[PDB]
RNA sequence: AAGCUCGUAUCAGUUUUAUGAGGUAAAGCGAAUGAUUAGAGGUUCCGGGGUCGAAAUGACCUUGACCUAUUCUCAAACUUUAAAUAUGUAAGAAGUCCUUGUUACUUAAUUGAACGUGGACAUUUGAAUGAAGAGCUUUUAGUGGGCCAUUUUUGGUAAGC
RNA sequence: GAGAACAGAAAUCUCCAGUAGAACAAAAGGGUAAAAGCCCCCUUGAUUUUGAUUUUCAGUGUGAAUACAAACCAUGAAAGU
RNA sequence: GGUUGCGGCCAUAUCUACCAGAAAGCACCGUUUCCCGUCCGAUCAACUGUAGUUAAGCUGGUAAGAGCCUGACCGAGUAGUGUAGUGGGUGACCAUACGCGAAACUCAGGUGCUGCAAUCU
């Protein structure tokens, strides 16, 4: 009825099942790096690491690592055009991705130059 | 066995006033006085009919004290109750604690002792285990140890001699 | 005694125990963390009831790891063999326990550079630094932050020599009011001690023969096996400078041999031990 | 589903391609199943439905037109491909403007039409029963 | 409308693999909450009926009063569990792999960071399918009263509302 | 479950042994347990300069809020905040 | 085998009730002269070196038992849903086509337990 900029969130910015406290502090270890793709996640025990809303679930790529806990960025875009808008989000409520085919990247590569000596 | 246990744990002093002075002023100095340590005041929570209608504040004095002067909380045991405590008759558990009635009066008034006029006829029991899981830094669970006071904590306001059973 | 039911919605951690999980480490182990980076910490002294730990461990990983040593469960050996947890043996273990003890980095960053262990041992502030690493910041552990005390003592006679904790005067063991600071009472309890002083009451027993190798005790007034035991024991990294190992020992790994049958019971403790080891355990029949 | 029929290209009434069983391919075909008629080509009739209205972005002469390949040529060779799929083969079906086959010609396909599978109709996967509806055609 | 810039670059209202995001359909109350059926068992407590009964009557007693293992049925603004549809990304690959070089950065630095040189292999051995290139710049019309249906729904007895 | 004298359903006092049912000004929802609640200790960051960000699927200024830079302080033993 | 700082999931993470515990390690425990601390109170806090204890704590085992599991089989190819029809029925609703596809319920094997660094008999 009202249009606040938590609004709708009760259940999307919502909390756990029993993990309902704390910081994992391997969720805080873990290190950056002013390329690797993020993926958003917010988690009301934080809030700066609460991402405003839109960008929930939305995964992209951190461009500024203010590392101080200040999380990076990344943008993505959205709807008309896709204008790429950056949100500077927080340490704690972003996280790794599926960036993992890079293990196929190696696998292959490797495995073609032995496949190279094998041919 | 049967190894370690029995001990006084405090002597639980209070007096219930009903008022701010110059009358708890003075639970205090009794208290006080038949306790060398001082006077933790007590608070007052709210309000209603028989007075005490104070924010938490003013209206009892708490100074409890323990160990060496274990004997000091007994120092009327047997004595202000001709050592006998809420007795009678099933499973030998008669009230494991003992009844009360305000205390006081002093102005004038002479030293004790007894006297001082009924009082705070209790800091008791509830059984056993260890020892220091009211502790700091990793607390605990008591063992389980012993038998809620009772059966066991009542055999030792029984070897002070004195009647309750 | 009571019930019970649906009591499902807990739990906790192994800080169920008492670790502080607490805004303790991860905020020690944060920041520094980021601003950077990846890597940094950062070591802490946390006091056992017989020996007295000073593992100057340092953060991150699948879990926190461990720069180098201390814990002065045997600053015996390496002479001073009565008064175990004596709060100098805080300056002890402190320096002679990490510090300069710290390490091979440590030594090395050391031993020529940094070093000033204590350059001292009088007395007063800070006592800072000024080159550099591998500036071990405390973090105590729980133990409550009284106004001189052992562990806030850990620090004062480590970094008197060595790292940058960045130990401030105030909760330094002795001086304040009413301001500093107060020079005199630090120079003395840190030269283990001020029981010397307490080794004056006069009546029934205290040591034994640790009271006639003692006794004197320095006193005369204090000057000639207190302040002095220590003194040259208590210089220990720096004078009788040692590894912080440091004679590793190992004789532990000799030790084992030594169980004294049979298995055991859980039996796992036997075997275990045993040379080493001998069967399972710890291997097949345990974690 | 219609910028599926679109991509799996086949813009026009009664017209259609030959798209490989590939689940890529295969998923589509059913997010389109209701619209369209996943025959299952036999052999004369990808002669037939090649030779006869099928050919080149322009007509039919053998390794003629058809050695723009150079994989390899002979319209009985963008056959002997495409009626057994596999190898470069279908870049092969990247040509063919493909069918504006003829209406139903001889039968219908039975009553109803435009909606379909079993149950009679059209709008579905027969095989076998593929041609047919195709035989009738080019 | 006018046109640029250059020709497989790469493009997609599309599926496919890998990886995320959802709390609504459903489902659920001998699970949270909040509703509601029904009797059971208290070796249970505060009272209205009776009893040896009758004025601190011990003791049992009949309705309520909270447990305790059960029973019955529910939820837009409740719930563990939780779909389908739709919704983010990623893809073969300018990519890895190797060598070192730059200083404001912070690490104690042979610490890294960011950037750059020299060097090996790309047409590439799951993604599929499609291209009447593709990108790009200006400008200036009308328009802003909309209406239908199928499914999903809000109000309302209903409505060609 | 313990000890009651104006208390005796309790208003309020002190002991002991377990569902987060409380508390966070104020609506509702989120959140929060060595805390984000409560008792103490010390301060005035409710600070200067900018800029960037986020919030109409957002290209419009506004309010609000997020991470930085440079200063200048608080507070802790610290890392921090 | 313990002990220190740990990661983890942190009920896939505890309860609860009994036991049992060599070796070491921690614990309990002795003690107030100092630093320091009690809304009172050396309990807590901290402060100093061995008189006495495994009794607790801790550790592990028993219940099969309360918790969540983790898997699979009926449950279930249902319940619900993507598309389709010139399908059925007054209507409510419903069936059939291809496609996705649960949850509760119960049957089982787990039990909280892995594992990091440094130590240590």
């Amino acid at each position: 009825k009202s249009h606040g900029y938590r609004s709708r969130t009760r259940y999307m910015f919502q909390r756990d099942f029993r993990k309902h406290g704390a910081v994992h502090l391997s969720t805080y270890l873990k290190v950056y790096k002013v390329g690797d793709i993020v993926d958003i996640k917010a988690n009301g025990s934080i809030q700066k690491g609460m991402p405003h809303k839109f960008y929930q679930g939305k995964t992209g790529v951190v461009y500024n690592v203010t590392k101080s806990s200040v999380g990076v960025i990344i943008n993505k875009m959205v709807g008309n055009r896709y204008l790429e808008k950056r949100l500077n989000l927080r340490v704690e409520h972003i996280k790794h991705s599926k960036c993992r085919q890079e293990f196929l990247e190696r696998v292959k590569a490797n495995a073609a130059k032995r496949a190279e000596a094998k041919a | 066995n049967p190894m370690r246990d029995l001990k006084i744990e405090k002597l639980v002093l209070n007096i219930s006033v009903g008022e701010s002075g110059d009358r708890l002023t003075r639970a205090s100095k009794v208290l006080e006085q038949l306790s060398g340590q001082t006077p933790v005041q007590s608070k007052a929570r709210y309000t209603v009919r028989t007075f005490g209608i104070r924010r938490n504040e003013k209206i009892a004095v708490h100074v409890t004290v323990r160990g060496p002067k274990a004997e000091e909380i007994l120092e009327r045991g047997l004595k202000v109750k001709e050592y006998q405590l809420r007795d009678r008759n099933f499973s030998a558990t008669g009230n494991f604690g003992f009844g009360i009635d305000e205390h006081i009066d002093l102005g004038i008034k002479y030293d004790p002792s007894i006297g001082i006029f009924g009082m705070d006829f209790y800091v008791v029991m509830n059984r056993p285990g260890a020892r220091v899981t009211r502790r700091k830094r990793c607390k605990g669970t008591v063992g389980n140890s012993h038998k809620t006071t009772k059966e066991d904590t009542v055999s030792w306001f029984k070897q002070k001699y004195d009647a309750d059973v | 005694s009571s019930a019970y039911s649906s009591r499902f919605q807990t739990p906790f951690r192994r800080r169920r125990e008492g670790k502080t999980d607490y805004y303790q480490r991860k905020r020690l182990v944060t920041q520094h963390k980021a601003k950077y980076n990846t890597p940094k910490y950062r070591l802490v002294v946390r006091f056992t009831n017989k020996d007295i730990i000073c593992q100057i461990i340092s953060s991150t990983i699948t879990g926190d790891v461990v720069l180098a040593a201390a814990y002065s469960h045997e600053l015996p050996r390496y002479g001073i063999t009565h008064g175990l947890t004596n709060w100098a043996a805080a300056y002890a273990t402190g320096l002679l326990i990490a510090r300069r003890t710290l390490q091979r980095l440590g030594l090395d960053e050391t031993y020529k550079g940094v070093e000033e262990v204590e350059g001292e041992y009088e007395l007063t502030e800070a006592v800072e630094d000024g080159p550099r690493p591998f500036k071990v910041f405390l973090d105590i552990g729980l133990q409550r932050t009284t106004t001189g005390a052992r562990v806030f003592g850990a620090l004062k006679g480590a970094s008197d020599g060595g790292l940058y904790v960045p130990h401030s005067e105030n909760r330094f063991p002795g001086w304040d009011f009413e301001t500093e600071e107060i020079d005199p009472e630090l120079l003395r309890s840190y030269i283990f001690g001020g029981h010397v002083s307490q080794y004056m009451e006069e009546l029934a027993d205290d040591d034994e023969e640790r009271f006639s190798e003692l006794f004197k005790g320095y006193l005369a007034d204090d000057i000639d096996a207190d302040s002095l035991e220590d003194i040259y024991t208590s210089a220990h990294e720096a004078i009788r400078a040692d590894p912080a190992f440091k004679p590793t020992e190992k004789k532990f790994t000799k030790e084992q041999y030594a169980a004294e049958s049979k298995k055991y019971r859980q039996t796992k403790l036997s075997k275990e031990e045993r040379a080493a080891r001998v069967a399972a355990k710890i291997a097949a029949l345990a974690g | 589903p219609r910028k599926v029929l679109q991509l799996l290209r086949l813009t026009r009434i009664n017209s259609g391609t030959f798209v490989k069983v590939t689940k890529a391919t295969l998923e589509l075909l059913k997010l389109i199943e209701p619209y369209v008629a996943y025959g299952y080509p036999s052999y004369s009739t990808i002669r037939q439905l090649v030779y006869k209205r099928g050919f080149g972005k322009i007509n039919k002469q053998r390794v003629p037109l058809s050695d723009n390949a150079y994989g390899i040529l002979s319209i009985d060779d963008l056959i002997h491909e495409i009626i057994t799929v596999g190898p470069h083969f279908k870049q092969a079906n990247n040509f063919l403007w493909p069918f504006k086959l003829s209406n139903p010609s001889g039968g219908w396909g039975v009553p109803r039409k435009f909606k379909h599978f079993i149950q009679g109709g059209s709008f579905g996967n027969r095989e076998e029963f593929i041609n047919k509806l195709v035989k009738s055609m080019n």
